[PDB]
């Protein structure tokens, strides 16, 4: 019918412009966001320099645990939902397996929406309105601070993201959060002077919260970029199956001019 | 919009010059403003000289007030005069139909006016027949040949449509003039990506100049390719070749810009015409990395490298 | 007007489609086209019916969703969307079928699947039991126990 | 020697840069840097931060709250979540954000509070005498 071709190819052209501009503010936006990104970088590994230069073990006895799931509140951009959903979930379970609790935190409302119906009985906080905005420090510091308020002292934990590898390709890391028990504990630090348990108490939370700050921005990029990518994808498609509707389209109109022409001649011939 | 009067001008001038040919332009259901306005282009660009006898096109026009049997005999009485002059002199005529739709289209009235049973979207039933004993006398004879430009209206915009799609079965090449290419200043406005030719095979042009187009069709297909990376808006060189093969393919498809004879009046450029072998010649030494240190500006409405080189040596 | 007409003489039609036939799915039969008289839960029992109209409901799941499967792709699809599209493509899968008289074509040699092997194979495909194989296992076989060997085969060789 | 990455969330100043002495206030101290340092790590508290470049010359910055870590491996990281230069702030605002600061103090009375006030006044004494 050549009317219902014409409503679904106008349908699909106003979802390929919509989806080209989606790309276009979304390539505008990763710009600066792996502009604000290398500084940042340098500065949340620097901050794990020493759990590096120290190989803290981490605790191999302690009984609870806590996970964060860094993620945005859009979706549309790819498999990151998924991924970082994928990941956290099968972590929980071999936990939980393993005679562990977990509690979990998630960054982003698309993470929380993917798992809550999941593992809502094992669940701490949720956190929204990251995405949208490029991620701060306040940001961090929030969010630390509603980590240390929850009471919930982990005897571990680890947060999920991705880490950014470049345009095209991102990686779900887990990157590992000590406790003051275990990183007092720790032989190692015994090379380091004048700590007790109120110095490292402070520079465990500190380090938390750059850790979340580095994190969030190792995530918003390597967000846009996945946007970015998806609705290239996405106006390519359109265009494509554009291209093919018209044909049909033409096709059709052909066809309908040739059966009117032919009902008026039949109709002339039978006087 | 863009100049297509200009590119038949030019192609009457250098077929009169570079061979000794003649030409004809048919009229076929043409707006009789457009004709005045050609035919006064072609008064003034010297094509046509009211006062002597070194005019080099006869004109034949059909209006659009005129019955369906003349719009659809005109095309004819075109090929007519310009069969004269390949027959009887030996030269390669070059007859222009300013447009083969509306001579289908024409045929197509007449053959309803003759209570004929119409085909497929109104044609007539006789519209390859008709369209063939038109086209199968512009052919090369052993007597000389008749090369035929038509221009082509698709209606409906469907390269389907019975007319273009009886039309192409005799097309041999295609040039497309876009409007896009004139907005970036490049004249003739020819599409280089879009224009075809059945011609363009080694075995009947060559290798040397079926490896040189086809070298200088992939660079600007890649360039094409490399700016809409670029807009990235982070235009970087990450890769040598990429930003090599950007200026490089910048300096080609300025150098696919030409002065033509006809516009000498409206600017001082003088027309050069080119030979093949000269053409051939230097895309291939653009396309070898040669012609770096020249500046871009020196290949823009030049003829062949030499005055390419002279000119960038002259933007000092 | 000749298979308009058609149509309302026969008691079971089965229906073959292109653009099937285009996916490598043979016999190209449209399961969402082809009809019959019989397919009634007091006439083939309520356990072959109800097998059949699932096998038809998830195959027109997956039609209405692919189109957004094809313009956003399936990483948007909802979870429970990527299961129905999952079993959907094994369900076509295993609705092909090699045919005695198609070794010159499909180089396998003809099965001929009874009936309760049949509605047993996509009963156990509805229900969820090989979320875990390939698709591929599943194009061109017999009953299920080949898919399931064919499953394993690609699994140790790849 | 020194691997000196004195760094902001949203800039970097130095990064792996070879310097010869720095001065870092901590919580517990105002102290000094070099090569070798006993391993150490402490958290800051809002004042001057001095880098002696191998040069000789001084490159002075105003941190408001980091942390240092000096390793074993000679690697100093000194992040500082605001990091400043000296024309960059002003005398007057400073002046008067402790003034009511203090007036605030004396007006406030519950204890979270109160210390939320102190530190106000903390940071910005050791700011009115790094201005001036």
């Amino acid at each position: 019918t050549l009317k219902d071709i014409t409503r679904r190819l106008k349908s699909i052209k106003n979802i390929q412009k919509i989806t080209k501009s989606m790309k276009m503010v979304a390539a505008a936006k990763y710009a600066r966001a792996e502009r604000e990104l290398k500084p940042a970088r340098i500065y949340g590994l620097g901050s794990l320099a020493l759990y590096e230069k120290a190989d803290i073990k981490g605790p191999e006895d302690k009984k609870k645990h806590l996970l964060i799931g860094v993620s945005s509140d859009r979706g549309l951009c790819g498999a990151i939902h998924s991924s970082i959903a994928k990941q956290m979930k099968s972590e929980v379970a071999t936990l939980t397996a393993a005679g562990k609790e977990v509690m979990l935190v998630g960054i982003g409302d698309k993470i929380r929406g993917i798992l809550y119906r999941t593992h809502s009985d094992q669940f701490l906080v949720a956190f929204k309105e990251v995405g949208r905005k490029p991620p701060t420090f306040g940001d961090a510091s929030v969010i630390a601070l509603e980590l240390l308020n929850s009471g919930y002292e982990f005897d571990e934990g680890s947060i999920i993201f991705n880490k950014f590898r470049s345009v095209i390709s991102y990686k779900t890391e887990e990157k590992p959060i000590f406790s003051l028990n275990t990183v007092a504990s720790a032989d190692s630090m015994s090379i380091y002077d004048d700590i007790d348990a109120d110095v490292l108490q402070n520079y465990q939370e500190y380090n938390l919260a750059n850790i979340i700050y580095y994190s969030l921005k190792e995530s918003t990029t390597s967000e846009q970029s996945a946007r970015m990518t998806a609705m290239d994808n996405a106006s390519k498609n359109a265009s494509e199956m554009i291209d093919k509707l018209t044909l049909t389209f033409n096709r059709t109109r052909q066809a309908v001019i040739t059966k009117e022409l032919i009902e008026i001649i039949s109709g002339a011939a039978a006087l | 919009g863009v100049g297509k009067t200009v590119l038949i001008m030019e192609l009457i001038n250098n077929v009169a010059k570079a061979h000794g040919g003649y030409s004809v332009f048919a009229g076929v259901g043409e707006r009789t403003r457009e004709g005045n306005d050609l035919y006064h282009e072609m008064i003034e660009s010297g094509v046509i000289n009211l006062k002597d006898a070194t005019s080099k096109v006869a004109l034949v026009y059909g209006q659009m007030n005129e019955p369906p049997g003349a719009r659809a005999r005109v095309a004819l009485t075109g090929l007519t005069v310009a069969e004269y002059f390949r027959d009887q002199e030996g030269q390669d005529v070059l007859l222009f139909i300013d447009n083969i739709f509306r001579f289908t289209q024409a045929g197509s009235e007449v053959s309803a006016l003759l209570g004929r049973i119409p085909s497929a979207v109104g044609y007539q039933p006789t519209l390859a027949t008709d369209m063939g004993t038109m086209q199968e006398r512009i052919t090369t004879t052993k007597k000389g040949s008749i090369t035929s430009v038509q221009a082509i209206y698709v209606p409906a915009d469907d390269l389907t449509d019975p007319a273009p799609a009886t039309t192409f079965a005799h097309l041999d090449a295609t040039t497309v003039l876009s409007r896009a290419i004139a907005e970036l200043g490049i004249y003739p406005a020819v599409d280089p990506l879009d224009s075809t030719s059945r011609i363009m095979d080694p075995n009947i042009v060559g290798s040397e100049h079926y490896d040189v187009a086809r070298g200088v069709q992939k660079i600007l297909q890649d360039y094409k390719s490399l700016q809409d990376i670029i807009a990235i808006l982070g235009m970087d060189e990450l890769s040598e070749e990429d930003k090599l093969t950007v200026s490089r393919a910048r300096k080609i498809q300025r150098f696919l810009s030409q002065p033509f004879q006809v516009a000498e009046v409206f600017t001082g450029h003088m027309g050069k015409l080119v030979p093949l072998k000269e053409t051939i010649k230097g895309f291939q030494q653009i396309l070898a990395g040669e012609y770096d240190h020249l500046p871009e500006q020196a290949f823009y409405m030049v003829g062949p490298i030499e005055e390419a080189v002279a000119k960038a040596d002259k933007l000092a | 007007p000749a298979p308009a007409t058609t149509f309302a003489h026969l008691d079971a039609t089965t229906v073959l489609s292109r653009a099937i036939a285009e996916l490598g799915i043979y016999p190209a039969v449209d399961p969402l086209d082809s009809t019959s008289r019989i397919m009634d839960p007091n006439i083939v029992g309520s356990e072959h019916y109800d097998v059949a109209r699932g096998v038809q409901k998830i195959l027109q799941d997956y039609k209405s969703l692919q189109d957004i499967i094809a313009i956003l792709g399936m990483d948007e699809l909802s979870e429970e969307d990527k299961l129905t599209v999952s079993r959907a493509r094994k369900i076509q899968r295993f609705l092909s079928q090699p045919f005695q008289v198609a070794e010159v074509f499909t180089g396998h040699m003809g099965k001929l699947v009874p009936l309760k092997e049949t509605i047993k194979g996509f009963q156990q495909i509805l229900a969820g039991e090989y979320d875990h194989l390939p698709e591929q296992a599943f194009y061109m076989v017999g009953p299920i126990e080949e898919a399931v060997a064919k499953a394993d085969k690609l699994a140790e060789e790849h | 020697q020194m691997s000196f990455t004195f760094a902001s969330p949203t800039q970097v100043f130095f990064n792996g840069a070879n310097v010869r002495q720095v001065d870092v206030p901590t919580l517990t101290g105002a102290f000094g840097i070099l090569a070798a340092h006993v391993p150490t790590l402490q958290v800051l508290r809002p004042g001057l931060v001095v880098v002696h470049a191998e040069d000789g010359t001084t490159s002075k910055y105003f941190v408001s709250s980091g942390s240092i870590a000096v390793n074993a491996d000679s690697s100093v990281q000194l992040l500082a979540e605001e990091a400043v230069t000296l024309d960059m702030l002003d005398l007057g605002a400073a002046k008067a954000n402790l003034e009511k600061a203090q007036a605030e103090l004396v007006g406030t009375a519950d204890e979270a509070t109160r210390a939320e006030i102190q530190i106000r006044i903390e940071a910005n004494e050791a700011l009115v005498k790094a201005l001036e």
